[PDB]
RNA sequence: ACCUCGAUGUUGGAUCAGGACAUCCCGAUGGUGCAGCCGCUAUUAAAGGUUCGUUUGUUCAACGAUUAAAGUCCUACGUGAUCUGAGUUCAGACCGGAGUAAUCCAGGUCGGUUUCUAUCUACUUUCAAAUUCCUCCCUGUACGAAAGGACAAGAGAAAUAAGGCCUACUUCACAAAGCGCCUUCCCCCGUAAAUGAUAUCAUCUCAACUUAGUAUUAUACCCACACCCACCCAAGAACAGGGUU
């Protein structure tokens, strides 16, 4: 079917600008106590998560170097190590991954 | 009408549904932590937990081997399942996987969840932490607890 | 449920029912407010170039729990009077036929097996 | 035989004689009937030759001699599977491999 | 141990109390009338009171073909060909009308339903009305009949050849062709064998039912 | 910002608060188990024309029940859970011909309730109930608020009316909502199989109000009239009622005496204000049955 | 004393009040007498209402 | 008659109906050449209901089997931005006929393109206070020469309609459905009577008045209102609703 008459600006302005079609204010925002950036509650801090994922990205890169080719996932557990630290007695008998930097504060 | 419909329809049909979930599960096994759409993470999550229980049955179980064969596409992960993952979760009876909501995807604006198997090698996810016991309200509640215990 | 244009089996010693013919007997009409006919209901038959009234005696459709359920649609040929044309019923008939409302006593009288 | 305790067959002279008997029996029944004893219904009043009345534990059949000669109700009920009328009729079986030949 | 199928409840949002209520009622009835251990293949003779008569006794013998339902309303269906007529009766287990249930011949078949016996040859469903009970020693494995049954022509009540029915007790070789078999295979659904959330383990559930039952006696 | 009860509690305090509030609901239920002992209201003997209070029950599920004549009647099971009297309003104040009694249902959490409602229940001395329904009563039927109610409130042979919200089927088409026939599947029929027909007559330049057309189906209150009470389990407070009851399982129904003309003056012998178990006039057995009901654990029925 | 109003002639039970609910078959026609028993105020209310000017001020 | 309807024609049919009473059936009365049973005629009543096949594009009609009955109309011969296109309609062809021919025919026969993403109006849970058939009792009675064959009061079975539900059966399987199960409640406004005047009898009263007759209504359902983190849901398009001890 086809419109029988042009809708006026006022009619349209009532459609468009009612509270239903408006953007609602979010009330669940907070400050990330860790980094001090803004995070939504119920959601992980975007900054903090990026930080983790950049670290874990590099760890996965070192995993590839040592593994060296597809279909070579080991049958032991894994541990990650940084500059100036040694595997414990219980750490013995599992895969070691080395690093060229200091251990992060948040990663313990 | 669809009350008490448990599984959510996903791919281009039930066969595809399984296939997507199997891919997700394969990834998670291998890498131990995976970002994917919130619905799909939630959906796959259950099958991930059920896989550890089949893994707990052991290599010797022929049924469990056939299951692992289907659900792991890499075939190199099957040893890992049975000799790494199953031994790791010996104590716990359940609750091997954790899921969290992370910021929405840039391109798509989709809800995104990270899922990881617990006690992995990787750097730990920033987790929701309840406030310290030394907070004003907690101290007042600890006050009330003191009253009740010391009354008898 | 036996409705219009349903094939039925005449379970009688009556000549008309047991006669060899090119057509199976067909349900012309059901004597009920709604067309569906269960056991005990009367239905009209087209057999061998004539119309005949018949009583439904057991059917394939599931009924109430403890009531039997047969594998063929069994009818007994009756006159308009109520007198069955045949003398004997070889096939078993359900006992429920007794308590149902109507002229069932004569058919019970000539039946051998109750299930 | 899960029908009745006692089966009864009685003959009659004429159609109107049969109604006389059936209607007396039912009438007298009601007189001596127990309160909780359910009411009974005569069958086949429209019918010429055959009338039937069911009681609690008795079943009665009113007939002409003509219909007695053709139904043989006594024979059926005394000897069940062994009567002559059941012997003539034979069960029909479908052929093996389910092929008809002329 | 053998637990009757009816006691194990289906997946639902029914509160546990409702099942406890129904179990107590069932167990009371079991004391009054002995319910025998029977399987789907087994042969049963059931004696009941006949309401259409003045308390006369009816017995019916036949082969069980399915067992279904839960709680008090749980049922089973018996089949038999009486003098050239197939008859099926569905019986309630906890109906007060039933007088006695006896196991005449206790056996399992290859599959858990036998509704295909309608389409099978008549003799496979024809069982003698008066047959003597045959009994075995108490600590014996429940015997299985590995009979496969020959069929009628292909127009059947249901398409048994399809893998959703998963019938192991039919001589398919005799009736079907190779091309029909490969046609049926288009409905296979091979993932369904490995669907993990589809499965229903009743281990802990049955354990708790056992605890209730041993308490009852 | 919006705050829920857990926002600022440590892991140590959470179990403590949980157990504390659990204790207090148990304590509040414990306090009110003796209605007659605590200063009650006058108890009047029943006279014709009188109406008493009802109950709020949860639908557990369904079951078969047998009668001596051998017939099978399906029953629905109704559990009376934490049913209490809330408020009494006089005939003057309610602006009705009858006085009114408020009755509460399933016990619910304090943390998810409204401020004012929490205040109301604090004054009563009872934990918050999920549903509230109002019963129209006569003056004599008045019950002091806080008084618990039991399933033995009803007795077998009594007919009841049952109202609940029906099962919600959401936006439905005309065919499943109103049982419209619809159009054939073949012989043409382009893109019309389940459509409503002609809506109205052409002469009228509108559509009549209250015409049947596709919309939101179910999720509305409906009442079932004259349901016989076959059986009462006194221990679990189960009412067994004939036939089907509206709404899903684990929903709350309102059950009162039947309104139908046939059962107008049948409330003579039925425990008038309510049944008081604390009275100890006669201790009611585990179960109560109707005459016709076949008892579970009774000998197999003969029609002899 | 709106109940104790008097009608001239046979206007108690000759004069009808018509009202339609939107719904089909919704046409209701009641006599002044029978309407009076429903609500005593109603007669006076309807008379006065019809007498006022037919504008937005009316209500 | 008319510068009113129609350039996606019109007849039927599908779906869905709204209304009128001049009532086909069911209800209440009067009379009868009303023994009873059926009947014939008139008043009152529109709440409810008013079948399925075959032939033909059928509207009609005929035929067959039923029913309680298978009403008469109006609504742009209701309704085609809801649907068919069977007949009759454009381009092709034939029979028969007209015509020198091209071509034509109120005949017969074969084939033949049905668009639209809804802007506005209107509407999208108001109440069911349920109808009917049959069988039995009375009773095989009254009545009647016989044949035949009642009414009120009551009981049971069904069928449909409305509103629900899933314990069984069934399609199926954390559920949804029917083929399955549960519930379903007021009366009619035409007449039949007294007492009693105008018109001291009588007379049912557009006299005053007194009973059938309430000559109008039910009862029932709903009915508190934080956070509007997040999750779950027998709630749901979104929104909202319920639970989260
Ligand atoms: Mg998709
Ligand atoms: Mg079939
Ligand atoms: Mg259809
Ligand atoms: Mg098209
Ligand atoms: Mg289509
Ligand atoms: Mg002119
Ligand atoms: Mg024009
Ligand atoms: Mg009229
Ligand atoms: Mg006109
Ligand atoms: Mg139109
Ligand atoms: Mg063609
Ligand atoms: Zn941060």
């Amino acid at each position: 079917a086809a419109p029988k008459n042009r809708r006026t600006i006022e009619v349209n302005r009532c459609r468009r600008r009612n509270p239903q079609k408006l953007i609602k204010v979010k009330n669940n925002i907070d400050v990330c106590p860790e980094c001090g950036h803004l995070k939504q509650k119920h959601v992980l801090c975007a900054y903090c998560y990026e930080k983790v994922c950049k670290e874990t990205a590099e760890i996965r890169r070192q995993i590839g170097k040592q593994e060296g080719g597809p279909f070579k996932a080991p049958t032991i557990e894994t541990v990650v190590l940084y500059t100036g630290e040694t595997p414990s007695e219980q750490d013995q008998g599992k895969r070691i991954i080395e690093r060229d930097r200091k251990r992060p504060s948040w990663f313990t | 009408i669809s009350h008490g419909r448990v599984f959510r329809r996903m791919g281009l049909g039930p066969e595809s549904r399984i296939h997507l979930l199997r891919n997700l599960l394969t990834g998670l096994v291998r890498h131990e932590r995976i970002e994917a759409p919130w619905a799909r993470v939630d959906e796959m999550r259950g099958y991930a937990e059920k896989l550890i229980d089949y893994g707990k049955l052991g290599d010797t179980n022929e049924r469990a081997m056939r299951m692992a064969d289907f659900w792991l596409t890499e075939k190199d992960l099957i040893p890992k399942l049975f000799q790494v993952l199953a031994p790791r979760y010996k104590d716990q009876t359940g609750g091997y996987t954790r899921m969290l909501q992370i910021p929405n995807r840039s391109l798509d604006r989709a809800k995104m969840a990270v899922i990881e198997y617990k006690g992995n090698c990787l750097p730990p996810l920033p987790l929701p932490r309840r406030d310290s016991h030394l907070t004003l309200l907690n101290q007042l509640l600890q006050g009330l607890r003191q009253d009740l215990r010391q009354s008898q | 449920a036996i409705q219009k244009m349903t094939r039925v089996r005449v379970v009688d010693n009556s000549a008309l029912g047991n006669s060899p013919y090119h057509r199976a007997p067909r349900c012309i009409h059901v004597y009920k407010k709604n067309g569906v006919g269960k056991v005990g209901d009367q239905i009209l038959l087209a057999i061998k170039g004539q119309k005949k009234k018949a009583l439904i005696v057991g059917h394939c459709m599931p009924g109430p729990r403890m009531t039997p359920r047969f594998d063929s649609n069994n009818v007994v040929l009756i006159e308009d009077n109520g007198n069955p044309v045949g003398t004997r019923i070889k096939t078993p008939i359900p006992t429920s036929l007794r308590k149902r409302e109507g002229e069932y006593s004569k058919v019970l009288a000539i039946a051998q097996n109750f299930v | 035989m899960r029908y009745t305790d006692y089966f009864v067959i009685v003959s009659g002279t004429s159609t109107r004689h049969l109604h006389a008997m059936a209607f007396y029996v039912v009438k007298m029944y009601k007189h001596l009937k127990c309160k909780r004893d359910p009411h009974v219904k005569i069958e086949g009043k429209d019918t010429d030759d055959w009338l039937c009345v069911d009681f609690g534990s008795m079943v009665i059949h009113l007939m002409l001699p003509e219909t007695r000669e053709i139904y043989e109700l006594e024979k059926l009920w005394t000897l069940r599977s062994y009567d002559d009328q059941l012997a003539q009729i034979a069960p029909e079986t479908v052929p093996e491999d389910f092929i008809l030949g002329i | 141990r053998f637990l009757s199928p009816e006691f194990i409840p289906r997946r639902g949002r029914t509160d546990p109390l409702k099942f406890q209520i129904e179990r107590k009622d069932m167990l009371e009835r079991r004391k009054v009338l002995h319910i025998p251990e029977f399987y789907v293949g087994s042969i049963l003779r059931v004696t009941t009171a006949d309401p259409y008569a003045s308390g006369k006794i009816s017995q019916f013998l036949g082969i069980c073909i399915q067992r279904s339902g839960r709680g008090l309303g749980a049922t089973f269906i018996l089949r038999n060909v009486i003098e050239g007529q197939g008859v099926e009766i569905c019986f309630e287990l906890y109906n007060p009308r039933v007088q006695e249930i006896q196991v005449v011949k206790l056996e399992k078949r290859l599959d858990d339903s036998l509704l295909y016996l309608r389409d099978a040859l008549p003799e496979y469903s024809t069982f003698d009305v008066n047959m003597k009970p045959v009994v075995q020693e108490p600590n014996q494995k429940v015997p299985v009949n590995e009979l496969k049954v020959k069929m009628k022509p292909k127009p059947w009540s249901k398409r048994w050849e399809r893998p959703n029915f998963n019938i192991k007790g039919i001589r398919f070789d005799l009736c079907l062709t190779e091309q029909q078999m490969k046609e049926a295979q288009k409905w296979n659904q091979p993932w369904l064998e490995f669907d993990m959330m589809r499965e229903y383990d009743t281990s802990k559930i049955e354990a708790a039912i056992w605890k209730e039952i041993e308490a009852s006696k | 910002s919006g705050t829920w009860w857990d926002e600022h509690l440590s892991e140590e305090n959470v179990p403590f608060i949980k157990q504390l509030v659990s204790d207090e609901d148990k304590a509040q239920l414990a306090s009110k188990l003796c209605p007659l002992k605590d200063e009650p209201w006058p108890i009047h003997p029943w006279e014709p024309g009188s109406f008493r209070v009802g109950l709020i029950a949860l639908k557990l599920g369904m079951m078969p029940l047998w009668t001596k004549d051998g017939q099978k009647h399906v029953v629905t099971l109704l559990q009376v859970q934490d049913c209490h009297v809330l408020k009494y309003t006089s005939k003057e104040n309610c602006n009705g011909k009858m006085a009114t009694l408020s009755v509460g249902g399933k016990t619910v959490s304090r943390f998810r309730k409204a401020t004012s409602i929490l205040e109301f229940y604090r004054e009563l001395g009872l934990p918050p109930k999920q549903t509230v329904k109002i019963f129209n009563i006569t003056d004599n039927a008045a019950i002091k608020p806080g008084t618990p109610l039991y399933a033995a409130h009803f007795r077998p042979g009594q007919y009841v009316d049952v109202t609940a919200k029906t099962i919600g089927k959401g936006f439905q088409g005309v065919m499943k909502r109103w049982g419209f026939k619809g159009q054939p599947a073949t012989h043409g029929q382009t893109k019309t199989h389940r459509r409503p027909g002609a809506v109205a007559t052409g002469d009228i330049g509108r559509v009549w109000p209250g015409t049947k057309m596709p919309g939101k189906m179910g999720n509305i209150y409906r009442t079932e009239y004259g349901l016989k009470v076959w059986r009462i389990n006194t221990k679990h407070n189960i009412i067994y009622v004939n036939g089907s009851v509206p709404g899903h399982k684990n929903c709350l129904v309102k059950v009162k005496d039947s309104k139908l003309p046939a059962y107008k003056d049948l409330g003579k012998n039925l425990p008038f204000p309510t049944y008081f178990p604390d009275g100890d006039e006669e201790e009611l057995p585990e179960d109560l049955y109707d005459e016709n009901v076949c008892q579970p654990g009774a000998p197999s029925i003969t029609f002899a | 004393n709106t109940r104790h109003i008097a009608f001239s002639g046979n206007k108690w039970e000759q004069k009808v009040y018509s009202s339609h609910t939107g719904y089909p078959g919704g046409f209701r026609q009641v006599t002044a007498a029978q309407l009076h028993l429903r609500d005593p105020v109603a007669i006076v209310k309807l008379a006065i209402y019809g007498m006022l000017p037919k504008n937005l001020h009316r209500r």
